[PDB]
RNA sequence: AAUUACCGAAUCUUUGAACGCAAACGGCGCAUGGGAGAAGCUCGUGUCAUCCCCGUGCAUGCCAUAUUCUCAGUGUCGAA
RNA sequence: CACGAGUUGUUCGGAAACUGAGCACAACGUUAUAUCGUUUUGUUAGGAAAGUGAAGGUGUGUCGGCGG
RNA sequence: CAGACCUGAGUGUGGCAGGACUACCCGCCGAACUUAAGCAUAUUACUCAGCGGAGGAAAAGAAAACAACCGUGAUUCUCUCAGUGAGCGGCGAGCGAAGAGGGAACGAACUCGUUGCCGAAUCGGGUCUUACAAGGCCUUGAGUUGUGGCACAAAUAUCAU
């Protein structure tokens, strides 16, 4: 529930279906998150030492 | 300006919340027919300057040295009793005729507690609107009090 | 006098009239700076009595100190050695908030002599103190015996030496005798003399 | 009260006095006649300093490190009364400011240097 | 290469004038004790790294 | 023990956003009185692709309400959106895709 | 032999001293030709005289110089706005420190109580 | 006018708390006094645009102060 | 090793004079402690940080134009 | 409208702070090795390291003090009290003072607030006196939201002439 005074645009947002392409190479991966942040490869916890 | 702010919002909030009769009793002023006499008394009755007591001792300096045998008064001419100590004296003394205390002293604690002598010591007091007001009437920036002890013949009617 | 009204009046600062005021005040503190100049202090009669006179080279600050105890600054709370030196929070600081006031004031400006101090307000989170600071150069200061003591440069940072009142309180210096025999004239003074190993030369 | 047209306050512009001029806090005395013997401290004498006189019109002087170039053409004017057509200046490697002084051809650098006393 | 600092230049030009062995007069003073310049620097041995 | 890598990650230092070649921030016009009590008439200039986000973004052109001067707003597109369309936003805009009005 | 004597110079006046500078300096730059161009020993033993000799003029202007400013601002009207280079150095806290006659300021009760109870000179037998 | 010792008078480069602004830059300023100026104007004399050189002031904060300087506030009045 | 030399600019490189990843002086806050924090998502600071100035009024210089 | 005074800015004028030193001294912050034949309270130690601030010394200092007497009499220091039939302590390892007494020093005492009587007699700034006079004259400038004078136990007036 939100105020009635509060905006909003008609429509959906563009870009829609774009989680339904497979990426099927590790890079294309590198590449979609070098312009969001640094968290990509993730290495598994078990593959860590107890002291990490 | 935050001090501009913060100047307008202060009035704002002495009047949303419930103040206690000691503060509400200096926004219950003296009415303006009655402050102008009032003030009109004060001024008829303000102290010398330091030049007019300066000429009156020198005066009496001369008086004293024309013969050494026989003492001159320095007594000052009749005025207010001007000054917190002083007008506070006056009323404990019970020499005040009337006693008229500026609203808006701040600190307030200084007047505070004028409104409850005065009544305990059943001597006449006005709450008046300003303090610059006031001491304009007896040459100074400001008075947070001011005390008649006497008037001349001519103003008994007036006090 | 009047002052006998101005001081019992603030002695009855729980009354209905002195919370008002003192509400509207802490309000009005909040939204100032940490330190702040006034023309005149907020209680005259207070003032007067720790130094204050209203003449030429005479100041007054109000100064804000955060309310509470002490946290330890040790990364992420982590401490080594004997669990008795454990503790991140319940630890207290040794100093007085009116000595620490006096000292953010004093190390700000450092041409001015911090006197002493008084208690004006307090909030949930904020205290407020009132420093008397004098002027060195100031002619007025320099030619009045009563105040002519503070130019002289051992009252240079007194309030960082705790030489202040204030100070004197967290030193142990209110009390005399057996109440303070191992702080007179003071902790290291009387633990060196007490440590301190003497060799006579006849012996 | 004011009428204000931006939405927010900016400060006021009120009068200014202008700074005052004090007494100079230099009183060191200094003659203007002797500050190109500073500029100009010596000329210098090897071989490829005598092989520009001759051919290039060209006299090479050891100079204030600090000198100007503008302030080595008034210093050449001053002592010698020669007019310098070009000033060409190095920071030698030991330190020192060495000047390449070429003169106008209304003046013979050999008869300068002559007169100078480095023939 | 091309590039240094005016000053770190000058620090340079004052390392250069000191590397100069003692003049000969110096060693029949009455009561002298040098005879070598013991701060003498070479480029290979050690590096000044202004 | 040592720290844990995602509890590294929230002092910044290298895993903070890739900024660079980012637009900047992309939102509706301010909610002005124009907003408020009638409506305010953009025109669609651009559509852009903004590195880090999947979605379009257009650069909506409006006149200053107060000035003699343009804003150009940067919005996400909603999908239809097209350079030359007119954009209204406010109290009075009709019903139409791409239009911003109160709930 | 180029030596300027003191008692010469604290007679000439600040023209003669400035026009016996110039001399002075044109002379000695004349020797660092000399020094470059090989040179006579007895010519290059002038140097150091004329150094001094130079420094002699610039003694005598500088002291002359202070001392009528010292005179200058001497002045009642003027002894506000003395600059600092000429006036007194001292220490930093010297200046700063209460003088004598600040040092002894008395309230009226102590000069009272000090005149009614003078401490006095006495012996016992 | 030896040279030593001591000290009242002086000099005291670039920096540094370093403080006009900066700085692996011997860099760049604003006000105000000067200096030199072979172009131009004047009758080699004066004067001198651009350029160049030098002295002084100019950090921030605080205190005091203003022949009683200039202002701001839907702070309190007071008169319009 | 010794002695003596050699680096020449209106236009080349830098600076004067640009912005970037960034830094952090001021301001404010914090801290017993500033030697801490914020300081580019258009951008400091509860925040009065503009000393610059369209038109117009007043005189000077350089002009056009009407009338005498 | 003016105008005031309250709060707050801007500029001019006169100044101050800044850093060094830091053996001793003042304020805070503060370990661990070590000892306990292990170790956690304890000890090392209210110490090292860290952050501030002065001076030739600093600090303390004129009783809201000891005592329990036939009484002493600001502070600081020394011998002594006393390694204590004090006390604290896994009552373990260890720690641990004070009054009195003999002395060093000591012309050692004063100031404000308050309360009573006054009330601008006060302070800055100009100018004069050989003088930035503890002086005269002027000054709204600051101060009556109070600074200065008189008396408060070493006391019994002060204020004229
Ligand atoms: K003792
Ligand atoms: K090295
Ligand atoms: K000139
Ligand atoms: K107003
Ligand atoms: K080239
Ligand atoms: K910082
Ligand atoms: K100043
Ligand atoms: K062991
Ligand atoms: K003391
Ligand atoms: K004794
Ligand atoms: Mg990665
Ligand atoms: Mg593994
Ligand atoms: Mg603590
Ligand atoms: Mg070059
Ligand atoms: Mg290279
Ligand atoms: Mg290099
Ligand atoms: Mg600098
Ligand atoms: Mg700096
Ligand atoms: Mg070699
Ligand atoms: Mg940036
Ligand atoms: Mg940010
Ligand atoms: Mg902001
Ligand atoms: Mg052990
Ligand atoms: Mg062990
Ligand atoms: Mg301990
Ligand atoms: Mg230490
Ligand atoms: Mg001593
Ligand atoms: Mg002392
Ligand atoms: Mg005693
Ligand atoms: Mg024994
Ligand atoms: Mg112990
Ligand atoms: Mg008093
Ligand atoms: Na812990
Ligand atoms: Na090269
Ligand atoms: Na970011
Ligand atoms: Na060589
Ligand atoms: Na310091
Ligand atoms: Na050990
Ligand atoms: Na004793």
């Amino acid at each position: 529930s939100v105020p009635s005074t509060s905006r909003a645009m008609i429509g959906i947002i563009s870009g829609g279906g774009r989680i339904e392409k497979p990426v099927l190479k590790a890079g294309n991966s590198f590449y979609r998150f070098r312009g969001k942040r640094n968290c990509w490869p993730k290495v598994r916890g078990v593959a860590r030492n107890p002291v990490e | 300006p935050t001090f501009v702010t913060m100047q307008r919002k202060k009035r704002v909030l002495q009047r949303r919340l419930k103040v206690p009769p000691a503060l509400n009793q200096f926004t219950k002023v003296l009415d303006r027919a009655s402050r102008n006499e009032a003030l009109k008394l004060i001024k008829k009755y303000a102290p010398e300057t330091r030049k007019a007591r300066r000429e009156r001792l020198q005066k009496v300096a001369e008086e004293k040295k024309k013969d050494p045998k026989k003492t001159v008064s320095t007594k000052a001419p009749l005025a207010v009793v001007t000054g917190l100590q002083e007008v506070t004296r006056a009323i404990e003394k019970k020499q005040a005729r009337m006693v008229v205390i500026a609203n808006n002293v701040d600190p307030v604690e200084l007047v505070l507690w004028m409104p409850n002598l005065c009544r305990a010591n059943k001597i006449p007091y006005a709450i008046v609107k300003d303090m610059a007001r006031l001491g304009d009437a007896i040459g100074r920036k400001t008075a947070t009090c001011v005390a008649l002890t006497d008037v001349n013949a001519e103003d008994e009617a007036t006090l | 006098g009047a002052f006998m009204y101005l001081n019992e009046l603030w002695k009855k600062k729980s009354s209905d009239v002195m919370r008002f005021i003192q509400r509207i005040r802490s309000w009005e503190f909040r939204h100032q700076h940490t330190v702040v100049r006034l023309r005149r202090p907020t209680r005259p009669e207070k003032a007067r009595m720790l130094g204050y006179k209203t003449k030429q080279g005479f100041c007054v600050f109000r100064v804000r100190v955060r309310r509470g105890g002490r946290k330890r600054p040790v990364h992420k709370g982590i401490t080594y050695g004997k669990p008795k030196t454990s503790g991140v929070l319940g630890m207290k600081l040794n100093k007085n908030n009116q000595a620490v006031a006096e000292q953010r004031l004093g190390k700000r400006f450092g041409n001015l002599r911090v006197l002493n101090s008084y208690w004006v307000n307090m909030d949930s989170t904020f205290k407020w103190y009132e420093v008397i600071a004098v002027d060195p150069m100031c002619k007025t200061i320099r030619r009045d015996p009563r105040i002519n003591w503070i130019v002289n440069s051992v009252h240079k940072h007194r309030e960082q030496r705790g030489l202040t009142s204030a100070g004197r309180k967290h030193r142990g210096l209110r009390h005399k005798g057996h109440k303070a025999s191992k702080l007179r004239p003071s902790y290291r003074a009387a633990w060196r003399r007490n440590n301190r190993i003497v060799f006579l030369r006849k012996r | 009260r004011k009428s204000y047209t931006r939405p927010q306050f900016r400060r006021p512009h009120t009068y200014r006095k202008p700074a005052m001029a004090k007494p100079s806090n230099r009183v060191t005395v200094e003659s203007k006649d002797i500050a190109a013997f500073n500029v100009i401290r010596y000329p210098l004498t090897t071989d490829k300093a005598m092989k520009k006189i001759e051919e290039n019109n060209t006299l090479t002087f050891i100079v204030d490190s600090r000198a100007n170039k503008t302030e080595i053409k008034k210093a050449m004017r001053k002592l010698y009364q020669v007019k310098a057509v070009k000033v060409n200046t190095l920071i030698r490697p030991d330190g020192l400011k060495k000047a390449y002084i070429r003169l106008s051809a209304a003046h013979d650098a050999l008869d300068t240097a002559n007169k100078i006393g480095l023939v | 290469g091309r590039f240094k600092p005016l000053a770190v230049k000058k620090k340079y030009a004052k390392k250069m004038n000191q590397n100069k062995p003692v003049p000969y007069w110096i060693r029949l003073r009455t009561g002298n004790r040098i005879k070598w310049n013991e701060k003498r620097r070479h480029w290979r041995r050690t590096k000044l790294n202004y | 023990g040592k720290t844990v890598l995602s509890c590294r990650k929230g002092n910044g230092s290298v895993y903070q956003v890739h900024g660079h070649k980012r637009l900047g921030p992309a939102k509706l016009r301010i909610l002005d009185y124009a907003e408020r009590h009638g409506y305010m008439r953009g025109v669609v200039k651009s559509i852009e692709h903004e590195a880090g986000r999947g979605a379009a973004l257009a650069r909506v052109e409006f006149r200053h309400p107060y000035k003699f001067r343009r804003v150009k707003e940067l919005m996400v597109a909603p999908e239809g959106m097209f350079t030359g369309q007119s954009v209204f936003c406010g109290q009075k805009a009709p019903l139409a895709i791409g239009n911003v009005l109160p709930l | 032999s180029h030596h300027m004597k003191i008692k010469d110079l604290r007679e000439k006046s600040k023209d003669d001293l400035l026009k016996t500078l110039t001399e002075y300096k044109k002379e000695l730059s004349q020797l660092r030709v000399v020094q470059q161009t090989g040179g006579a020993e007895t010519r290059l033993g002038r140097i150091r005289p004329i150094r001094k000799s130079i420094a002699r003029i610039l003694t005598v202007l500088n002291q002359n110089e202070r001392s009528n400013l010292k005179m200058f601002y001497a002045d009642r009207k003027l002894r506000c706005k003395t600059p600092k280079v000429l006036r007194t150095k001292l220490t930093h806290r010297r200046r700063l420190a209460l003088k004598e006659n600040e040092k002894n300021r008395k309230t009226s009760r102590q000069m009272r109580q000090a005149h009614k109870f003078p401490k006095r000179v006495y012996a016992v037998k």
